[PDB]
């Protein structure tokens, strides 16, 4: 049942085998080799099979670093798919790609091991339950509502505030309904991570928590198949468990980016900006598992890495039609110091119609849409001809829209080290009662700089207060 | 020998030795009992596309020749009913007894088959069935980026068809599970199903479902057709169907081009919607109409696949995000999209008054380049400024709301005519519904008789009932 | 000799010949197989030779679908091109790429078959003999003629015009000239297909034409060598003949875009934009073929398609060079109602000179560009200022340009349907009489609604007091 490594090219790995006895795809492959002479080094590695070639021969790609490996290597084959831990036991526990224990606390001896590949729920086992998830942020609760057992995207370039935004959600979820939770951190910082991990630890939220990392500095192979772990453990919770679970995953930009670094190594074609053909096929094998049956429920905050600032990149583009609720960032509102930097007119959600949300809360959200469009609409005007030959209409909207772009700041928990200010958390109410405020110009003797880095209307009204 | 062994497996993709007397586009069957098609032959190899889980598969497995065509079944027994690309049920209602099988890749109907399209298919939206007109054999295209509204318009236009001979086919391709799940309740809710036909190749799915899907939803549109009877057509996203065949065509290695597409991918969308059309009496005078989509990326209507499709349909519309944000709701842009079949497609009534409509319009067009000042402007070009903003406001329709034919020519009428001019812009909305009940409510013989002779000619009436409402609300 | 069937990838299909000898580049190739048991289905297919690669083997374009077909099949060399019918028996008939009949009227029975791909004209074989050809239609016959022998194209979007105003030319040359037309739909949609075969079979127009159209729902190779198959069809009435006859195309933008195709599909580089590397090449065998000669004269009515509002796009770009007139179409024009909607300041021919047309030709179509010209710089000024600013001049001028831009618009005959005006046919003498009637400032005391669809001026001048005035 044995075969022997014929090639080594970077994170690919070629294995020939025995007359009939192939591996199947998807399969587990182990080398485990001690050094010979001074000359070797010892190896521990796992690889994964991706296609078969013919002549026996069948290509891989390796989990872990393939320095050192020798053509002529014995290569066993373990007759199943990674398999990784599932249950009760793996609650308050960080782990590797593989399913093995990141932390000192020792083996986790759980009762089954699934397999990290698994086909979808079918469309009978679908639910469409539309209920209101509150965040306590003013932006999203507003023009973005979170559904209940769907997918929200946080899209964003390098630096404009993703991690920020997750762990403030991390914060306010969490704290009242006490289910199951899970993060995979697929390209998650190390710092953010030893930073996210002493705090769970310090607050006991630990003990209802699953943790899978899978850093940066990590081979293609486990950027790769990192963000399946996690699911695979999520997934169990709401299959034989019956519970309502939330799963983050900080970075799905880097599941494809992997997938795009090895496709050149398989033997395939490329497709638009370098991409492997398969990137649609990929994205939908993950994205199609994470959803809400007649069993329990998977919540789900994802972050998506834009490069370049591009949104029209193969990856980011063929992300946008697996969520029902999207929030973009802007570098031009982080820049000015708007935080969180919610773009207004392109975030949105499924959940933002007049049969899912209150008369009042849809009304303000079109004229909160509206005010932004027409205000984006004259900044040309306003740079031509001097704002003294703007119209009392034009000129009263320009100050409600620079009012507005400010009240939707809000200074968070979770950054007090850069924002210098206390935290604040917002209900719903006094989110639809404070733009109501503005838009009908109850507040036009108010200067636009009392409604930045406040959390309610009435702190606005002492903020102006505070300044004579 | 009819006989072929496996010698290499990829993601969905095999290829193998032996199959000598295979035909292109055949069926072939492997061991596992998996199906695929045999899209190339090579001097020494076949190239199979399979439609099923391909992991089960390994080199030096059998594979056999089924000596079939492709083909799903068809018939009244469909109706009401969800299936996937190969007509298999997925609503959990059992199994479908239908009668009769069509293969999925036929010929269009030639030159002399046809006639020329001389009756409306009413969306009861007010922008298109004005100025953007469908008859009952056109291919008519949505197109604009996402989350514009696409989808919302091909499902309005399904539920208006309620009190008309006409069944739809809704082909949704690449979809999510929950929001095919989601438009389906949607159906149910305003009762849709009673005429509805659902099929449905999903994002999990392999891409050659994904590839299969709009054919099928087209045969079962076919016959139908066949029978003297009318049908619509709507593929939810052609993009997503280009992008599966060129991820078939990719890894069975053929020669790409522009924007990494193959060359073959123009007769790809024209062979299929070349089918859509209106029979001649000698045929049987049946119709079949379809609805494409189109997701365009950042605004790019110069691309590949939109250009392409934009030269083989009879018409498009065009869905702009900035009309969107800015309150325009149906979010339709009027000034560009186009219908080459506008006028015989609407009825004598309706045409009337689109004419009016559309010099009203082009007018405000042109004046709105230098809008950006009104009080320097001269009064007369004021008079074109407010028209136009008015006419605007009309077009304007919640989802969900399709207008009648006879109130849509009412409405129009009353604008086109300035008596819609007087009223306040912020005022005309609330103005619309108030006189639509007050026209149904009291004197509802004007909305009778348009329905009945459906060319006006009794004006007299509605100019003396209008100013009965107009005198003091 | 006979061949087989060696590989089969979409509409691209490979041969191996063997003995005797392989078929020539551009050879057509038959297969005609029926179904030895029930597992196969019977195939009628015809392929046209691309290029050698060794082996005995040779690389071919598919006519119609590849489907059904199976590797060991018998291949028949033709020994010529593609070849099709020629002669009077051709008039008022439809035809496939092939030259076979759509129409259920029964075989052509022509006396003689030409093939597709032949020599052009030699630079001895020229003509030099410039002169114009009368459309009757108002707005081509004075900003833009047609050279006879020469080549006129129709640049727009979708929704203008450009079928509507070939479907007219067609009736007119047919109704004064009494001339043999011939109209290549290159990748015609079905719908359009009917609606032309319908309009000529019941103005009877279609006796004196012929139809070649193919489908766009057809593979590349067909939608390429269609627009050559009109041509050969015309070549016979210039050279056996001796007539002069219009060649009308409709949309050589998908024959640029079928070529591009099939240059895929063959391995190619792409060019420019994605473009096919013999662009160029391509193009001129089908434009050079068409010129006026000692014997006879071809002259054609091109319509080409602008994508997204850009000129510069190879297949448009490609395209001027062999032109001898231009008209753009405006989409603001047609939407405004003005019909043919044809730009007054983007239309031009290379025989607007007063070496090949009159002084008092020459110098009307000056005085109409310039005119329009100077009121397009000052429809600003009319937009923000009182039209009471505008001097006494410039007012006047205004109202000439305002007068001459709706004179402009016809009412056509194939489009009497539509609106219901009955249709006109203008002179040339009464076109250049009308336009120096206005710009002489004779005809002022007329409201500018009296010149909008009138045909002549004698009509223009009643229509005024038809409206009380
Ligand atoms: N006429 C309308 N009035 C109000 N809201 C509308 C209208 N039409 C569509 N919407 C809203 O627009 C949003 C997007 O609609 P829809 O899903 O059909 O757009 P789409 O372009 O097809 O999106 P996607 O590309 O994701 O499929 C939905 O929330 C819908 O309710
Ligand atoms: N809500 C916020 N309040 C204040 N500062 C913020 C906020 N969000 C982002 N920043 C600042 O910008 C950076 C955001 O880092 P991070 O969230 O990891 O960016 P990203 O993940 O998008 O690359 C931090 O340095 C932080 O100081
Ligand atoms: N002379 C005309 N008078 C009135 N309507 C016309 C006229 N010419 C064109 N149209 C209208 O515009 C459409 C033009 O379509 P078509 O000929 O296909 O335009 P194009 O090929 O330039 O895209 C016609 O179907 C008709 O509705
Ligand atoms: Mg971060
Ligand atoms: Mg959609
Ligand atoms: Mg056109």
């Amino acid at each position: 049942t044995r075969g022997r490594v014929i090639q080594v090219m970077g994170p690919v790995v070629d294995v020939k085998f025995e007359n009939g006895h192939l591996p199947a795809i998807y399969n587990a492959l182990k080398i485990q080799h001690k050094a010979r002479n001074e000359n070797e080094v010892d190896i521990d590695l796992t690889l994964e099979v991706a296609l078969h070639l013919g002549d026996d021969t069948v290509r891989t790609i390796a989990m872990a670093s393939t320095d050192g490996l020798i053509r002529g290597m014995e290569v066993i084959d373990t007759g199943a798919p990674i398999s990784v831990p599932v249950g009760p036991e793996t609650l308050g526990r960080m782990f590797d790609v593989l399913g093995e224990p990141i932390d000192e606390k020792g083996p986790v001896k759980a009762k089954k091991r699934w397999p990290i590949h698994r086909p979808p729920p079918s469309l009978s086992e679908q639910s469409t339950e539309d209920e209101i998830l509150e965040t306590g942020i003013k932006v999203i609760d507003l023009l973005a509502p979170i559904p209940k057992g769907g997918k929200i995207g946080l899209f964003g370039g390098a630096g404009v505030g993703k991690t920020v935004l997750i762990m403030e959600l991390i914060r306010n979820i969490a704290y009242e309904h006490k289910g199951f939770s899970v993060f995979a951190g697929v390209g998650e910082r190390s710092r953010e991570g030893n930073e996210l991990w002493l705090e769970m630890k310090e607050s006991g939220v630990l003990d209802n928590t699953v943790l899978v990392f899978g850093q940066m500095n990590e081979p293609p192979g486990a950027r790769f198949r990192v963000a399946l772990t996690g699911l695979t453990m999520a997934e169990y919770f709401r299959d034989e468990e019956g519970k309502d679970v939330l799963l983050f995953i900080d970075n799905i930009f880097r599941f494809a980016q992997a997938g795009s670094e090895v496709s050149a190594l398989l033997g395939r074609m490329p497709s638009e900006v370098g991409y492997q053909p398969t990137l649609a096929t990929e994205m939908a094998e993950l994205q199609e598992r994470i959803t809400s049956t007649r069993r329990g429920s998977i919540t789900s905050v994802q972050a998506i890495y834009v490069p370049a600032d591009d949104l029209t990149d193969p990856a980011p583009a063929t992300t946008f039609a697996h969520l029902d609720a999207t929030i973009v960032l802007s570098r031009e509102l982080a820049e000015k110091g708007i935080y969180p930097a919610v773009d207004p007119l392109q975030s949105t959600s499924r959940i933002m119609d007049p049969r899912i949300v209150s008369e009042e809360h849809y009304e303000v959200a079109r004229r909160v849409r509206e005010i932004l469009q027409r205000y984006k609409d004259l900044q040309d005007i306003i740079a031509i001809l001097g704002m003294e030959e703007l119209s009392e209409e034009d000129k009263l909207i320009v100050q409600r829209a620079r009012k507005i772009q400010r009240f939707l700041s809000q200074p968070f928990h979770v950054a007090e080290h850069f924002t210098g200010r206390p935290g604040k958390y917002v209900p719903i109410e006094d989110t639809i009662r404070g733009f109501k405020e503005i838009l009908d110009g109850k507040l036009d003797d108010v200067p636009e700089q009392a409604f930045y880095m406040v959390g309610t209307i009435e702190e606005a009204v002492e903020k102006a207060k505070k300044m004579k | 020998s009819d006989v072929g062994t496996v010698i290499q497996v990829g993601d969905g993709i095999a290829r193998a030795h032996g199959l000598d007397n295979v035909m292109s586009g055949e069926l072939v069957e492997f061991a596992n009992g998996v199906m695929g098609m045999a899209l190339n032959l090579e001097e020494n190899n076949v190239g199979i596309v399979i439609l099923g889980p391909y992991t089960g598969i390994k080199e030096g497995d059998e594979v056999r020749r089924t000596g079939r065509i492709m083909e799903v079944p068809v018939g009244e027994e469909l109706i009401g009913r969800v299936v996937n690309a190969l007509g298999q049920p997925i609503d959990g209602k059992g199994p479908i007894n239908a009668k009769e099988f069509r293969p999925v890749e036929r010929k269009a109907p030639g030159v002399v088959d046809r006639q020329p399209v001389k009756e409306p298919l009413q969306t009861g939206i007010k922008a298109i069935d004005a100025m953007i007109p469908i008859g009952r054999g056109q291919r008519e295209l949505i197109i604009g980026d996402r989350q514009t509204g696409k989808t919302a318009i091909a499902i309005d236009t399904i539920i208006n068809q309620k009190g008309q001979d006409v069944i739809c086919i809704y082909v949704a391709i690449g979809q999510k599970q929950s929001t095919v799940a989601q438009v389906v309740k949607t159906l149910e809710e305003h009762g849709a199903m009673e005429y509805t036909i659902v099929v449905a190749a999903t994002a999990s799915d392999p891409a050659a479902l994904q590839y299969i899907a709009p054919y099928a939803g087209c045969a079962m549109g076919e016959y139908f057709r066949d029978k003297g009877k009318h049908a619509l057509v709507v593929y939810d996203d052609l993009s997503k169907h280009a992008v599966a065949y060129r991820q078939i065509s990719l890894l069975l290695r053929r020669p790409p081009g522009r924007e990494a597409y193959p060359g073959d991918v123009f007769y790809l969308h024209s062979r299929l919607l070349e089918r859509a059309a209106k029979l001649s009496d000698e045929k049987g005078g049946g119709s079949l109409t379809a609805l494409p989509i189109i997701e365009t990326q950042a605004g790019d209507v110069s691309a590949y696949i939109p250009t392409n499709v934009i030269s083989i349909t009879d018409g498009q519309i065009y869905l702009e995000s900035d009309l969107f944000y800015s309150g325009i709701r149906p979010a339709i842009n009027v000034g560009l999209s186009v219908s080459r079949v506008g006028g015989a497609a609407q009825i004598k009534a309706m045409k009337q008054v689109a004419g009016k409509l559309r010099l009203d319009l082009a007018q405000y067009r042109e004046l709105q380049a230098f809008a950006q000042f009104a009080s320097d402007l001269d009064e007369a070009t004021r008079a074109q400024l407010e028209r136009g903003q008015r006419m605007t406001e009309i077009l304007k329709q919640p989802q969900y709301s399709p207008m009648p034919v006879e109130k849509q020519v009412v409405i129009i009428y009353a604008g086109t005519n300035g008596y819609l001019d007087d009223i306040p812009v912020e005022k005309v909305k609330e103005f619309e519904d108030g006189f639509l009940e007050y026209i149904e409510s009291k004197h509802p013989d004007i909305l009778e008789e348009i329905r009945e002779k459906k060319a006006l000619d009794d004006e007299l009436e509605e100019k003396l009932k209008k100013a009965i409402k107009e005198f003091k609300a």
